[PDB]
């Protein structure tokens, strides 16, 4: 024979202070007792398992699976309580390569190496956990124990020990073969390369070959599997990618569970499918989470479903990386806190596309989203190529520069240019840095009895103009936001005022254009339509001239 | 040679945090530094095992063009014990921050020469990605002491003062404090002299290290220039309603950290509904009580102490225009520093890199004075911040930070 280099077995141990399974054996039928035994004589023929004397103390649960349409049975270990009691282990598999990210390949061929999995042996101490009992028929003996010699299916740590075993053993090959890809799922290894076929199919040979060295053989016959391959949602071409079929069923009545997946297909498809829309059906779902019951579907997601199914009316594709080429990505305002955007390196052929939804919060602008937007798609670039896109942004770059250099938040946006489709990105309102000479200035204030939840707003002014509102169901601090709103209701187009609210300022400053409060909008409303604001703060309760006077109006 | 035992905190397993994404280029600078450190035994890989994981990345130290390894140990500073079998502590030297030149000298190199207790070493477990996680990560763990853990100084602490001391006893006047991988020198020469001592500080190092690559560098500091900052009202000859409100606010303000600051004969200017840009004549109440607010504001503040065993809180305000204020304190209202920038360093139309540099210099002075690092309240989404702000740091440390997303009002106040 041919020696071959020995897989060496990773140490496993169990978590602190925990101790090994010991799991009643079910009782099975004298026919299911039959076909374990048959089973279990075969996989110990093989190696994966051995027979044990019974001091050892720990056992697993075995059962019969009959094959559905079929005469044969299967085993299953439910090995769910050794699980609990395994250490935790290193999961590569964390994170799946995007297509996007791929590089076209000429040729991309698949080996088997499921013959490769039980010859990874399980570590010697950690053997006597994985004890279980195949029960003797009409219990008058003792049951056959058996424990397993290889990583067994169903066991925590089996999945990250066999990647890290099979990655130990392609390390040399990938790192003495630079021009190929390698890449493992499951039981196949996947060998991508631009190389002529007479090439590629040598560099499968030669890895056919590097795999014997550890004794693990690779069927002659080869793969049935074929490009296109249908991986983790994708439909992976050389040269091409996609998502697989997207279906929006046809319903005259939606429930809760049509809804949710019905949002799941749409956000799946986001990524290639561009312009996809989701906000006025996840609106449906808000709070509720009963799995059965329907709900009427506003003609605002009536709407958003018929946009949705004329994306979706033909198949759509995405390219794949060319690393010599710059990445670019471009952005569009949706409407009601939706984005899309799109990153390409030759025009009108996209490698991928997304949206982003604003974050459930009080008060925001557009200015705020795009930045938030440009964040994500940062982020996401350097997962998927790790590098920054150049950004194509709706936003004039003199609007740009008045925001970020006067928002009182430190912010920036990598390197970007302007492109100019409408609806631009626009600021609705800047305030004044001085007070205005000769506009009109109002002291403003208001108050409410936090019993009674009556309260009053209103303002006096330089030229003597006066206003009290008396008002029912409200707060402190909604008076204060009421009595602002009155301010700019009747004063002229520009207009100074003061107000004692940190609150009201503390929205202001934020500088929102749309908020959750009707009555901030309202304001937002006030403020667009004038010339000149300059808002001014001073303390409550201080004998403040002017706010002095408002305040004994107000909070009579 | 014989590693010392360190364990974590009691009832506390080892750091599972997330390698956040990066760049190409740093992957591929990491990738040759760490196969060099594997080639020389600092590094090992490992199995999956081994479940543990310290997020890495790459930076570049200031006025250098080399690639230099940063791991953010953050976490397992925190889940490791607290040394104080030899030593309870260093007792802060109060003396560095009142010498006029302090140079900064990265001696971290120095660490690798110390093998790591053989039981600790999967805790500084830790992930080289790759692009699109199209290969699995690579994965190591460190056999000698690490950069950036606090275990580091203190296990080589016994080993530095023997080091230093032919030069510390030469040279009496001297201050040498270790932070980390930094080593704070401080002298009241001249700075012509003082690089050369910094450079003879330097042949101790290499003479014993028979080569550290960032050993030749110097970062020097002027703390005997460091600026305050008081509360100082505006002198003006026309006073206007808005200039009369503005002040008032900032003296309602003042007197939280002032007990005897009085507005009341300076509200009384205002009475009336005048318009903001109306002149307004100063009574002699109010001058007089004006003149006895510039009295009290040019005392320090009452019952400000420093206590070590509180952290310490750092808030930072956008001022505009390339400026910068910041505050460092304990309890509210008791500032033990504050500060302004404004020399902030190739990035006037960067804001996040502004911040970052301001980060960084806090943190150098909050370790000069106190010896430990602030927990800043940064004036930025969190977002935003976590996305950039690996590329524009150079120091070999890293703080705490909590992000602002409420304007502050006292920012009025510190401009
Ligand atoms: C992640 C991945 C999944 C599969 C697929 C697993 C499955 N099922 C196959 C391979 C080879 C890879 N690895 C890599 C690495 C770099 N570029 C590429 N590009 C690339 C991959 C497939 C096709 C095709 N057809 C074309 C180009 N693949
Ligand atoms: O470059 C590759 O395709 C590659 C590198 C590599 C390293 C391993 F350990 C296992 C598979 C790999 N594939
Ligand atoms: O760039 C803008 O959109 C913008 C600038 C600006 C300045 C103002 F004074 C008022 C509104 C504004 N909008
Ligand atoms: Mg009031």
């Amino acid at each position: 024979m041919v020696p071959i280099s020995p897989i060496e077995t990773v140490p496993v141990k169990l978590k602190p202070g925990m101790d090994g399974p010991k799991v009643k054996q079910w009782p099975l039928t004298e026919e299911k007792i039959k076909a374990l035994v048959e089973i279990c004589t075969e996989m110990e023929k093989e190696g994966k398992i051995s027979k044990i004397g019974p001091e050892n103390p720990y056992n697993t649960p075995v059962f019969a699976i009959k094959k559905k349409d079929s005469t044969k049975w299967r085993k299953l270990v439910d090995f769910r309580e050794l699980n609990k009691r395994t250490q935790d282990f290193w999961e590569v598999q964390l994170g799946i390569p995007h297509p996007a990210g791929l590089k076209k390949k000429k040729s991309v061929t698949v080996l088997d190496v499921g013959d490769a999995y039980f010859s990874v042996p399980l570590d010697e101490d950690f053997r006597k956990y994985t004890a279980f009992t195949i029960p003797s028929i009409n219990n008058e003996t003792p049951g056959i124990r058996y424990q397993y010699n290889v990583l067994p299916q169903g066991w925590k740590g089996s999945p990250a020990i066999f990647q890290s075993s099979m990655t130990k053993i392609l390390e040399p090959f990938a790192a003495q073969n630079p021009d190929i890809v390698i890449y493992q799922y499951m039981d196949d290894l996947y060998v991508g390369s631009d190389l002529e076929i007479g090439q590629h199919r040598t560099k499968i040979e030669e890895l056919r070959q590097h795999l014997l060295r550890w004794g693990l053989t690779t069927p002659d016959k080869k793969h049935q599997k074929e490009p296109p391959f249908l991986w983790m949602g994708y439909e992976l071409h050389p040269d091409k990618w996609t998502v697989q079929p997207i279906v929006l069923p046809e319903k005259d009545s939606w429930t809760v569970n049509d809804i949710q997946k019905l949002v799941g297909k749409l956000n799946w498809a986001s990524q290639i499918y561009p312009g996809i829309k989701v906000r006025q059906l996840s609106k449906l779902l808000r709070g509720t989470k009963a799995l059965t019951e329907v709900i009427p579907l506003t003609e605002e997601a009536e709407l958003e479903l018929a946009e949705n199914r004329e994306i979706l009316k033909e198949p759509v594709h995405g390219v794949y990386y060319d690393p010599s080429k710059d990445l670019i990505a471009e952005i569009q305002k949706q409407g009601q806190g939706q984005w899309t955007y799109q990153i390409y390196q030759e025009p009108f052929k996209n490698l991928k596309t997304g949206k982003y939804a604003r974050m459930r919060g009080a008060h925001t602008n557009d200015v705020k989203q795009l930045t938030e937007a440009v964040q994500k798609i940062t982020t996401e670039s350097i997962v998927i190529w790790g590098k920054t896109p150049k950004f194509k942004l709706p936003i004039q770059k003199e609007t740009w520069e008045t925001w970020w250099t006067e928002y009182w938040q430190a912010t920036w946006i990598p390197e970007w240019e302007f492109v100019n489709t409408p609806p631009l990105v626009k600021l609705w309102y800047q305030l004044e840095k001085e007070p205005i000479v000769g506009a009109e200035t109002f002291y403003v204030d208001g108050a409410a009895n936090r019993e009674t939840k009556l309260g009053k707003a209103g303002y006096v002014t330089n030229k003597g103009r006066q206003k009290v509102v008396p008002l029912t169901n409200t707060t402190n601090q909604k008076t204060e936001l009421q009595a602002i709103y009155l301010a700019l209701q009747d004063s002229g187009l520009e207009v100074n005022i003061v107000t004692d609210s940190q609150y009201a300022l503390g929205i202001i400053q934020a500088q929102p254009d749309k908020s959750e409060s009707e009555l901030v909008n309202q304001i937002i409303e006030q403020l667009i339509k004038k010339e000149k604001v300059y808002l001014a703060w001073v303390p409550a309760h201080k004998g403040i001239g002017g706010n002095e006077q408002v305040d004994k109006l107000v909070s009579a | 040679i014989e590693t010392v035992p360190v364990k974590l905190k009691p009832g506390m397993d080892g750091p599972k945090v997330k390698q956040w994404p990066l760049t190409e280029e740093k992957i591929k600078a990491l990738v040759e530094i760490c196969t060099e450190m594997e080639k020389e035994g600092k590094i090992s890989k490992i199995g999956p095992e081994n479940p543990y994981n310290t997020p890495v990345f790459a930076i570049k130290k200031k006025d250098s063009t080399k690639w230099r390894k940063l791991v953010d140990f953050r976490e397992l500073n925190k889940r490791t014990q607290d040394f104080w079998e030899v030593q309870l502590g260093i007792p802060h030297p109060a003396g560095l921050k009142k010498k006029k030149s302090v140079t900064v000298l990265d001696v971290g190199d120095a660490y690798f020469s110390v093998p790591l207790d053989e039981d600790f070493r999967k805790y500084t477990a830790f992930t080289i990605p790759s692009i699109n996680n199209e290969t699995p990560g690579i994965r190591y763990q460190y056999n000698v002491l690490p950069q950036g853990w606090k275990g580091s100084p203190a296990i080589f602490q016994s080993s530095m003062t023997k080091i230093l001391e032919p030069f510390k006893k030469q040279n009496p006047d001297i201050v040498i404090y270790q932070y980390m991988d930094d080593l704070y020198v401080g002298s009241d020469l001249e700075i012509g002299q003082h690089r050369t001592k910094i450079e003879e500080l330097r042949q101790h190092l290499l003479r014993w290290g028979l080569e550290p690559p960032f050993l030749w560098m110097g970062y020097e500091l002027h703390p005997d220039k460091w600026t305050v900052q008081p509360i100082v009202l505006p002198e003006k000859d026309s006073w206007t309603v808005n200039d009369i409100q503005k002040l008032v606010g900032k003296l309602n303000w003042a007197s939280q950290i002032y007990p005897g600051i009085k507005v009341r004969q300076l509200s009384k200017l205002l009475r009336g509904t005048k318009a903001l840009t109306e002149v307004i004549p100063l009574t002699e109440e109010a001058e007089l009580e004006l003149a006895e607010n510039r009295e009290i504001l040019k005392e320090p503040v009452h019952g400000v102490y420093y206590d070590p065993s509180k952290d310490l809180i750092a808030e930072i305000q956008k001022q505009g225009q390339g400026q910068w204020t910041y505050q460092i304190y304990q309890e509210p209202f008791k500032n033990l520093k504050t500060g302004k920038y404004a020399r902030m360093r190739g990035a006037h139309t960067n804001d996040v890199k502004q911040l970052t540099e301001a980060v960084q210099k806090i943190t150098t002075e909050s370790i000069v004075i106190w010896g430990k690092t602030p927990k800043f309240k940064l004036p930025i989404q969190k977002e935003t911040w976590e996305t950039w702000w690996t590329e524009y740091w150079q120091a070999t440390w890293i703080p705490e930070w909590e992000f602002v997303n409420t304007p502050p009002l006292v920012k009025l106040w510190y401009q």
